[PDB]
């Protein structure tokens, strides 16, 4: 046999893939079969020697309510304590849903940020993602995005490789907010095997499922962070022998990240919303990453360098952020609002160019280089506590749009 | 007695007796799969299914027949997966919201009473690809073409009442159904190629002006993720002058299938009157759903469109995206150990993309009628980076570029199309059919090239004052108007969604008379002119009714009163 | 042994390279032999077992006056009809001819076209190739020259993978100027196997050579799309175990170009006139198939974007375009006239370059800067089915150095 943490290599008659075998002290999953040859994957540090005990299926939960109110690893096994019911067993990986049972997302979930709700709004049932630069706080977005579309909800948040002190701030806040006995946390820490982190997503979505599709109840999933977890996947195709791709990455990247973000969604009985974060590494969204994110989720935010240094909170880049859904939510009057602000920004962000030349240009071009300032300063710019309802936000442009000169 | 010895990701490995293309079943589950390569007494199988839980000690059966999809009543107003199953079906038989794998339902609905009106008569000679009659398919007259190995002569043919498994006719002591199989890897044959004739109308204005295809050609649209490929596409799928629409989801959002399903009943052809989905065929293989059958989806909806231009039928195939069937033929050549070429992908890419885009064309059908398939196919660039090999090799292959934008997505400008780095290679088989109907059009698109030009141009050295010229100014000044009263077209508005001719050659013809009036008038300023807000109202054209759009041009006319 | 089409593996007794083998229903060649071991490339479609019959040698084609008047696969195989007749068997690769043996061309092959014939002027026997980006009037320049230099001469078109719209282009108008019946079409589909790809422009060669220095005339080859040739022979080394070079492509990738390029030239019995059409990828001139392309044929014809934009057909860049043997046709009155128009084209150019920031300097500098205008506009800019004498292209040069200001 063999071993080199996590990676063991063993002797078993008629491999299954994804199979779970029972060492000692320790699990681990099969990744590779060929005749009587496996390879597996060490749930955590083990040492000992590698007596077999095949459970003769691949990796399941056990799937109920108890899980409301708990703290778990990335297998779904409790931090906290107390195990929930066993069982009704689930394959973690789940399965697709079939487009015909879909509902097309349709109700907006207002979330109290101007620069969300009036132009790019998060509906119920949409998968939308965080595109943040290293650094920036994307963290107190999400909780507060949580905090406001999660009130009658289940907040399900899966923590992928992410430093103590993120995981923590989340905890912390769920706690301060009383949002802690509504939520489900599974968290997978950095240094953990690769299998754990790969499998904390899919035991979170498969939870999600169940509540959302079984109990028919409204669910928000929260993850963070999916560069950690594109790192554990590509080094799980380096064990596997694989042919790496593009940065070592593997070829099925696009595949596998859609068999976590297109587990949401709404049907006739419930839904689920899903928010994945992920840091753009060198702060590129051509990134492999971002950029099959973004082939993917139906939108995304997309945090900003130069709003961060201009001590803008939230650092929202309005042209760069989408939400692909929006439309279908949106009044004829919130309509004309998105678009008079998009339009108007983008021709400020234009006439703000040139400024870096001719200085101060035409009187029309001088109103919308005023408007997109105090877009930046009036509208974008908010506090981590306050809400503004979708009529404040209204306001706020009308009132820009008068000092700046424009109708 | 055959036995997997190997299972990676969608490949499975076999001991035993196989024949290359054979269709098996995998497993006690009995997973579809196909056998790519043979070597020794080894078998390389490409699962449509998932894998997992798949084992070593577990049997493949043979079915000693190739991958076919059913043709005939029951394709029509229907969502399929990448096989053909039919999705509906599933859903209530499962009463499950979610794809079980392993499920296996005919694609055709075998209880569903068809009226089939024979157009031969017993004794009559027939040979392959002949109507032998019609069924009507909730407003389509749905061609029964026998299939083309069948000929003789008609010892009895049947009418009225009929399902698809029933007899309708005997031919040389063979039974002829409602319906044929055909294997999805083998293109339909038909007698010749023809000549293009006829442009392909989209209803949207840039396709149609700018850089329209003919009937029977192909497109790409690329662009990057949010560019607006799949809603350029849809737009496609709703108002394209065409018989037949078939819309290929290979690797996308379930929402996206969705939405079609939603919408589709709700809108009416504007040129039958009938509801879209009667018109409409969809074919759905997720991003999440077995990567392998990405690849059937794509000869899956090729076939069902040849089948549909061998009835004497126009119909137009949308792919999107086609990047998803790339990234399946990569895994699958990863996993068989195969070498990767550039950017990762088997060297075989541009044969493997011919074999799809190729199928596209004009031309005589085995019954002597005239038929045609469009192709427009979605590329997903990595990064919005054109240079990549799935979008190099497909402009090699198709007959223009619709590119799509970053700059133009960024600023809301839809469709997104680059008018100076997209084309069309088909615009000398097309202005015919403009030149007739329409005399000026062709100096107008000429002239609406150069203002864009020009305007482009121009931008550089705005950077570096707003100081131009009067004569240069209104090139920035026509440019905008071509850019937001033209160009632009808003898909999710009631009255600009559809663009019939009429309303694209009447607002060609009303900025043109703009532009030859404000020419003449340089020589009072351009301060003066802008003031008049003629140019405002032109743009605002676009979104009018159809009877105010007719009244409002009446009116702007007048107003060009440069007495 | 082993398939997996168009491969397969197949045990011989003393495999020999290149070796043409029978199969039931098709033909494959050998393409790798190490001991008894073959590896092969079947001609099409294959599903059968592999029985071998071994034909003993390598691939060869019956050499004929037969082919004109017709039209062939990549093998030389008819599709209209009629077989050419057997034999006289020639190997399809050829030989390279002696240097010692040829004469430098000196002879000009007039266009009819300004943009060529004054600057750039194809000589009998010269090899220079056509550089386009995706999607500008390539085939229309090419068969324009071909309709003018070709009237007394026999043309040879290889199609390499190019779509049907394309090869029934070139077909139709060869029929439609009567040019049909003096010519000899070798076409490869582009879904064909790539061993068929890389045989049509040797197949065709070999015929041009044929006719050329044994019958002793002068022939015009063109080939179309060098591109898909490299990417076929990219697949078969690939196929081939071999250690891949720059984007895949093989190591030998100019030497194997070469020796498609190099059966050309001038002799005293007659002569090849050879023009390789490519699509340079990304419009990217540096790419390795156009790159390699410049570095072999004797000039190039390169097509701009920002010349078609403006309408200008054909929208052959002046200055990127070249003809390396062109001095040895001209005239010194040409030499004259061909310096004057490069030179103050250049020239207007950059003044051209300039007047995107002072706007309209110098007075000198605005006669060069309204020359390259109207060398766009009436020298470049020519119909289709317009046929210039080299009297009247220097008539406009004239024109239009007197409109400018210019000498
Ligand atoms: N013609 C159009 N009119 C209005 N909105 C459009 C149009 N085209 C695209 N959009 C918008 O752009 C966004 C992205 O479009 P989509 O087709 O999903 O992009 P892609 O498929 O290229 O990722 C969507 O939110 C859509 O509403
Ligand atoms: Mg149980
Ligand atoms: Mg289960
Ligand atoms: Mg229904
Ligand atoms: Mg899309
Ligand atoms: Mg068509
Ligand atoms: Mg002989
Ligand atoms: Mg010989």
């Amino acid at each position: 046999p063999s071993i080199k943490p996590p990676l063991i290599a063993v002797e078993l008659e008629n491999p299954m893939l994804g199979e779970v075998i029972d060492l000692e002290e320790t699990k681990a999953i099969v990744i590779a079969a060929y005749e009587n040859k496996a390879l597996a994957l060490l749930f955590d540090y083990y040492t000992g020697e590698i007596q077999i005990n095949r459970q003769g299926n691949t990796y399941k939960i056990a799937v109920s309510e108890d899980y409301i109110g708990g703290i778990f690893n990335g297998f779904g096994e409790p931090i906290k304590g107390p195990k929930p019911y066993p069982e009704d067993y689930r394959d973690i990986n789940g399965l697709a849903i079939n487009p015909y049972a879909r509902k097309v997302p349709n109700e907006i979930l207002y979330t109290g940020i101007s620069s969300i709700d009036v132009a790019h709004p998060l509906l119920k049932g949409q998968k939308i993602a965080i595109f943040s630069p290293p650094g920036l706080p994307m963290e107190r977005l999400a909780l507060q995005i949580a905090r406001n579309v999660a009130k009658d909800k289940t907040i399900i948040f899966a923590a992928i490789g992410v430093p103590s002190d993120i995981y923590k701030m989340f905890i912390d806040e769920f706690i301060n907010t009383k949002a802690i006995m509504n939520s489900a946390i599974f968290i997978s820490k950095a240094d953990s095997s690769p299998i754990e982190k790969i499998y904390t997503p899919r035991v979170a979505l498969t939870l999600a499922e169940y509540l959302a599709f079984e109990k028919n109840r409204d669910v928000l999933v929260l993850m963070l962070d999916m560069t950690n977890y594109a790192d554990a996947l590509r080094e799980i195709s380096t064990l596997r022998k694989e042919i790496p791709s593009r940065r070592g990455y593997p070829a099925y990247l696009y595949t596998d990240l859609a068999s976590i973000y297109e587990r949401s969604g709404l049907t006739s009985k419930g839904s689920i919303t899903l928010i994945p974060m992920l840091t753009m590494p060198g702060n590129d969204i051509t990134h492999v990453v971002p950029d099959l994110t973004g082939y993917i989720t139906e939108g995304q935010y997309v945090l900003s360098q130069d709003l961060h240094s201009k001590n803008i909170y939230p650092p929202i880049d309005l042209l760069k952020s989408l939400s692909r859904l929006a439309k279908n939510g949106m009044s004829k009057k919130h309509k004309k609002y998105a678009d008079i602000l998009i339009k108007s920004y983008a021709k400020g962000l234009e006439a703000r160019d040139i400024a870096t030349i001719v200085g101060e240009l035409s009187k029309e071009d001088k109103a919308y280089l005023k408007f997109a300032e105090l877009v930046e300063k009036e509208f974008i710019k908010q506090d981590y506590y306050e809400y503004r309802s979708i009529e404040k936000s209204f306001e706020i442009i009308d009132s820009i749009l008068s000092q700046s000169g424009l109708p | 007695m055959n036995r997997i010895i190997s299972i990676n990701g969608p490949l499975v490995i076999a001991k035993g007796k196989f024949s290359i293309f054979e269709v098996v079943r995998v497993g006690e589950e009995k997973l579809i799969g196909e056998v790519i390569g043979i070597e020794n007494d080894k078998a390389y199988i490409q699962v449509y299914e998932d894998t997992n839980g798949l084992k070593v000690g577990e049997p493949v059966f043979n079915t000693g027949k190739p991958l076919t999809i059913e043709l005939g009543p029951g394709l029509l107003a229907n969502i399929f997966d990448g096989l053909g199953r039919p999705l509906k079906d599933i859903y209530e038989k499962t009463q499950s919201i979610y794809i079980p794998k392993g499920i296996d339902l005919p694609t055709l609905d075998r209880k569903k009473v068809w009226e089939f009106i024979p157009k031969k008569k017993k004794g009559d000679t027939i040979k392959g690809g002949d109507i032998i009659g019609t069924v009507n398919e909730n407003g389509f007259e749905h061609r029964i073409i026998v299939p083309p190995n069948v000929e003789g002569k008609i010892e009895e043919i049947y009418e009225g009442n009929f399902t698809i498994e029933e007899t309708i006719a005997i031919v040389n002591g063979k039974p002829i159904k409602l319906y044929h199989e055909w294997p999805i890897r083998k293109p339909r044959p038909y007698k010749e190629k023809l000549d293009y004739n006829y442009p392909f109308i989209t209803g949207t204005r840039v396709l149609d002006i700018m850089f329209p295809i003919a009937k029977g050609g192909s497109a790409a649209v690329p662009g990057p993720f949010g560019s607006g490929k799949t809603v350029l596409n849809q737009q496609i799928a709703k108002w394209a002058d065409s018989d037949i629409v078939i819309y290929i989801g290979c690797g996308e959002r379930g929402n996206e299938m969705t939405e079609v399903l939603e919408e589709f009943p709700k809108l009416k052809d504007p040129k039958t009157g009938k509801p879209l989905m009667y018109r409409t065929i969809l074919i759905a293989n997720t991003s999440n759903m077995p990567i392998a059958a990405r690849e059937a989806s794509i000869y899956l909806g090729a076939t069902i469109g040849e089948y549909f231009r061998d009835q004497g039928y126009s119909v137009v195939v949308n792919a999107d995206s086609t990047s998803r069937w790339a990234e399946a033929l990569r895994e699958i050549s990863s996993r068989l150990g195969e070498i990767p070429s550039e950017e990762g992908y088997p060297a075989y890419l541009l044969r493997k993309l011919a074999e799809f885009y190729e199928r596209s064309g004009r031309v005589r059908t085995l019954n002597d009628l005239e038929g045609s398939l469009t192709i427009i196919g979605a590329v997903s660039p990595p990064g919005g980076d054109f240079s990549e090999p799935v979008t190099q090799n497909t402009l090699r292959l198709v007959g223009a570029l619709w590119a799509l934008d970053s700059k133009l997505a960024y600023k809301r400008h839809y469709p997104a199309i680059n008018y100076l780095i997209s084309y069309t290679k088909q615009w000398e088989f097309v202005k015919k059919y403009f030149e007739e109907l329409y005399e000026d059009v062709i100096e107008i698109r000429e002239e609406f090239f150069a203002i864009l030009k020009r305007e482009s141009e121009l931008m550089d050295i705005v950077s570096i004052v707003g100081a131009l010229s009067d004569n240069e100014k209104i090139y920035l000044h026509m440019g905008r108007i071509i850019r937001e009263g033209f160009l632009q077209q808003d898909a999710f508005d009631e009255n600009d969604s559809y663009s019939p001719l009429e309303k694209t050659i009447e607002l060609m013809r009303i900025i043109h008379k703009y532009y030859v009036t404000v020419k003449q008038l340089l020589g009072i300023p351009l301060e003066e002119i802008e003031q008049k807000g003629i140019h405002e109202k032109i743009i605002k054209l676009r979104y009018k009714s159809l009877k105010e759009f007719r009244e409002e041009i009446k009116a702007i006319e007048q107003e060009i009163l440069s007495l």
